[PDB]
């Protein structure tokens, strides 16, 4: 009647707005919109900080590039937003924090391009390490890349330097980087950016954890995994490239246990 | 405070919930939970350590996942005494649980043993 | 006095309704999986169907029924040797976990989080080892739960076996397998099958060694140990015994489904090992 | 303090003055104060799979185009 | 002569037509004449700690000066 | 026949009440442990 | 009856509490308690950030030392709190901000010491410069000392280096550092710490300005001036010293115009 459509959306949070004209509806993970911590589930007793529009707004991470050789990308939350404006400051000044998110993945191309990205949001996205001599050895620094994220690989390559081990993840793409088959990742909240159909993915994520609130600096609640289910192609070019951009807004974030700021060892 | 009646002073008592550098300077301790104690006729001062924890219960052993944070005391101004007065004195500290405190999973203690 | 007993697990699934030919703008068959949704079709959406009164139910695939079985989670070895042995009498210590074996672990790991009461059942077997004709009298075993913080036994007969506060089971050989229940004892609101994090934040101002910890590990899952001994004194003929521990998660709830483990387990985390990463076998695309 | 519940009978014996037909019940009495000691009742509930199969913000009408 | 009491349920099974919800009770019958033979009921009372925490003759009002 | 069953040991402890900023002569924090309390 | 008293106070804001047993009541400047900006007086239309307990809490500045030669000390607000926890971060991330304060000055001594400090809170505390060749030349860096504050002097000393002028304030004590007589500073909200009577001063300050909200980074709304009205003395010692400590809590602070963080030139 007025022409409203699944494909055309506007999202506004704080001082930020996203528009899209080629959406494929949007997902609310497990049917649960983000929410503040109810009194009946509360646990730290101090009055929480709730930054509201100062932190619940769209932050855009560094753009990456999709090519025919890309195996996939991953990020962890809250880690990818640790250095984002007042969200990052509130996270590091407090022992505890919780937050939900709107995740908007952006990737446009043309009616002559093809390819499809699976965009998965995974609760507790534990990834496999690079070692066959020690388990659970990926270091804090390598497990937490911040906004640059990390990548998947098509080949497991064990680290053989036992003198100074690399201590990083070696996430194999068809094993979802965690020992399970990628074809089953669709039981996690997801969308697919299939270039002939849509140019974006939107996932609204509730805070998920076995606790009401926890250490954001120690623990990532969600992982975002983006893998090419169908490879990029274009006209008859051998090396096409198109960018992928992530923009993420925290939602209903609240924090407890205020003290001096955490200054983490990140390199 | 167990100094003489003529001694005065202000101290800062602090609780910093875990996850950051443990306070070694008043500047950092002052950013956490704290009470500034003015010494005077009410001899004593209480700081409440509010239950602030990620888990619903903590372990009764040293454990990082359920670590509780840092308690510290600093001089806020300084102890001042007139002449003919002891310039050094002691304070004594006490700990107790609040009415919201509980424990569970009964276990033996390492505080007693019987060898052979 | 007497209590007597909304879709339940044993209810019949929906009937098939009869449906006829169709020609219209309704398009159930066409869909768009990019949205993240699965198309909710039933056969009458794409073929002609008859009426069928459905009697089948999903009673055996409720979470409770999928998990209603004791699974072996460990084998503990103990013995009772002669007093003249150079070797110490063996008592066993096992850190409680479902990750030392693989079958129950894989089933629980279809989910991210769970809550349950735990039933533990203990099967105890014994045998002689030296080709001797000497005999032994019926053994009694002490299975002591030593929760984190309590003194772990260092000798089969030290003071810790007094168990004034730890729970212990004294099991008599040859009787029905021992069994106890435990409540949901997690320090969280649910057990975490996966913890994407660390127990320590490494600080810039501190050495790397001081801020280090294992990936994916936390006391979320430290439940302490079982310590087991043969209570009988040393005997001239050595007897060795095994205690098999079976875990059944009862009264269970689970959250956030996951793809199941597809390559062999490799330690208590999600790590995998080179040479085990090829679960699928060969099959040609156009071969049935 | 007995709980009486009904059984879902699968194979029925040739009997309706004792077994197969006139609803067969069973009895449970809990012997322990701790509910962790209880047996499982298996009287469990089902739910709609939609939070996993249809987690989209705007309702799916299957006869309609998913994208519109 | 049965005593029926309620359990405080911690983990609840997916059930409210048999377990988790509709108050789960348990039953006790004493078999012996001597009450020393009885099991412990564990239905115990709490009290205010004041006889140890505030044994002072004149009432403590915490917002007020303790010494006045 | 059948018998069926004031702060008990299994009762929930007291709730935390919300409380805001304060500036007054009420002095909960100051005390005197000499009293024995 | 219960023994409540003027002299014995407890102040609690956020996770912080102050106690005092030798107060001389406390002052609410111009009778106005701090408040959030009413809708009928509002001006930026964006939804404001209100940090609440994250920033409205007691921050203690570096302690100074009072001796027989001290001429006095000054600080400006919000400047003295610019580097204080989440108050400082919210201030620098936003174009606009407003805030009231509780100021608690602490200075104890003994029944054998004597001396009296005037503690004045001055709206728009403009101070005089050091130059007799250029007016209004004090630099941003020298006008804004942060938490260390500045000091008064008993002597005006003109800067004669015209090649590289010092560009700082030269605030003469009996002229209140601004050309007016110090004896009249009592028309500003104030208390006196007279050591025989009290060991602290407490001033509750409303946000005061000719605008509802303004640039905190450009403009200080309040000055705190502490001057010895009667000099420190003790027994018959020639060089007594006693510390003075400032602890200040922002109250009802709200901020507008969020963007990237301001990174000011402060040296
Ligand atoms: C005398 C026998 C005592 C038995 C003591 C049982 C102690 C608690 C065990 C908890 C089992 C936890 C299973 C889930 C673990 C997980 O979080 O991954
Ligand atoms: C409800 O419980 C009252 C009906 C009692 C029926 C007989 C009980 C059978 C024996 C139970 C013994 C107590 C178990 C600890
Ligand atoms: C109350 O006791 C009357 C209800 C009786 C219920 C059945 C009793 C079960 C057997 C108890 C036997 C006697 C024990 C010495």
């Amino acid at each position: 009647a007025c022409g409203y459509s699944d494909r055309v959306l506007q999202l506004t949070l704080g001082n930020s707005t996203i528009t899209t004209q080629e959406a494929a509806n949007s997902v609310v993970a497990y049917g649960r919109w983000p929410e503040y911590l109810r009194d009946s589930e509360a646990n730290p007793v101090d009055q929480p900080t709730e930054p509201d529009v100062a932190a619940c707004r769209f932050y855009t991470l560094d753009t990456v590039s999709w090519t025919k050789e890309s195996r996939g990308w991953w990020w962890k939350l809250p880690d990818a937003l640790r250095d984002m404006g007042l969200f990052g400051q509130n996270m590091y000044y407090h022992y505890l924090g919780r937050s939900g998110y709107t995740v908007h993945v952006q990737c446009n191309a043309s009616k002559f391009h093809q390819g499809a990205l699976g965009v998965f949001a995974v609760p507790e996205m534990c990834l496999a390490g690079d070692s066959n001599t020690t388990t659970m050895h990926t270091s804090y620094q390598n497990a937490n890349p911040g906004e640059k994220g990390g990548t998947f690989t098509g080949t497991f390559t064990p680290d053989n330097n036992q003198t100074s081990p690399a201590r990083r993840f070696c996430p194999v793409d068809y094993l979802l980087g965690n020992g399970t088959l990628l074809g089953n990742a669709f039981v996690f909240p997801h969308q697919i950016i299939n270039l002939r159909t849509n140019n974006c993915a939107t996932l609204v994520l509730p805070y998920v954890n076995s606790l009401s609130i926890d250490s954001m600096v120690k623990h990532n609640n969600w992982g975002i995994a983006i893998l090419p289910l169908a490879p990029l192609n274009f006209a008859s070019e051998s090396s096409p490239e198109i960018p992928i951009t992530l923009t993420i807004a925290p939602m209903c974030c609240e924090f407890n246990g205020l003290r001096n700021i955490t200054l983490p060892r990140l390199q | 405070f167990c100094g003489s009646m003529m001694a005065t002073g202000k101290l800062l008592v602090s609780y910093a919930p875990p996850g950051a550098d443990p306070p070694k300077k008043r500047k950092e301790a002052m950013l956490g939970t704290h009470v500034i104690w003015d010494i005077g006729l009410q001899s004593s001062c209480t700081m409440v350590v509010p239950w602030i924890s990620n888990t619903t219960y903590r372990q009764t052993i040293d454990d990082s996942f359920t670590e509780g944070g840092y308690i510290s005391v600093f001089y806020q101004t300084r102890i001042v005494v007139p002449l003919s007065t002891p310039r050094e004195m002691d304070i004594l500290g006490f700990v107790s649980a609040c009415n919201d405190f509980s424990v569970r999973l009964l276990r033996d203690t390492t505080h007693i043993e019987q060898k052979a | 006095g007497s209590s007597s007993t909304a879709a339940t697990s044993r209810d019949a699934l929906p009937n098939t309704e009869a449906s006829g030919p169709t020609h219209s703008k309704e398009i159930p068959a066409l869909t768009a999986v990019e949205t993240g949704a699965t198309n909710p079709l039933v056969p009458s959406d794409t073929v002609q169907t008859r009426h069928v009164v459905q009697h089948r139910s999903r009673s055996e695939s409720s979470i409770e029924s999928f998990f209603a079985r004791g699974a072996c989670v460990t084998i503990m070895t103990v013995d009772n040797p002669a007093s003249t042995t150079n070797k110490d009498k063996l008592f066993a210590v096992w850190k409680i976990t479902y990750k030392d074996t693989v079958q129950l672990r894989r089933k629980l790991e279809f989910f991210t989080y769970s809550r349950f009461d735990m039933e533990l059942t203990f099967v105890v077997t014994a045998n002689f080892t030296e080709t001797n004709n000497g005999h032994a009298l019926n053994q009694v075993y002490q299975i002591m739960y030593v929760p984190p913080g309590a003194p772990v036994p260092e000798k089969w007969d030290d003071y810790t076996w007094q168990t004034s506060s730890n729970p212990s089971i004294f099991y008599t050989y040859g009787t029905a397998p021992a069994r106890i229940s435990v409540p949901y004892v997690g320090i969280s609101n649910a057990y975490s099958h996966f913890y994407d994090g660390f127990s320590k934040v490494p600080l810039k101002d501190q050495s790397a060694a001081l801020g280090d910890s294992l990936y994916g590990a936390a006391s979320l899952n430290d439940f302490g140990i079982l310590a087991v001994r043969v209570v009988n004194d040393h005997n001239p003929t050595k007897v060795t015994s095994k205690i098999r521990v079976y875990l059944k998660p009862k009264h269970i709830r689970v959250w956030c489904p996951r793809p199941p483990r597809a390559v062999a387990y490799y330690g208590p985390g999600v790590d995998y090992k080179d040479g085990t990463l090829t679960p699928l076998s060969t099959k040609d695309l156009t071969t049935y | 303090g007995a709980q009486v519940s009904s059984q879902k009978v699968g194979a029925h014996e040739n009997s309706n003055r004792a077994y197969g037909g006139s609803t067969i019940n069973y009895t449970t009495i809990n012997y322990y104060r701790d509910s962790a000691s209880n047996a499982a009742s298996k009287q469990d509930f089902s739910q709609d799979p939609s939070k996993f199969t249809e987690p989209i913000k705007d309702v799916l009408i299957k006869t309609a185009p998913m994208l519109n």
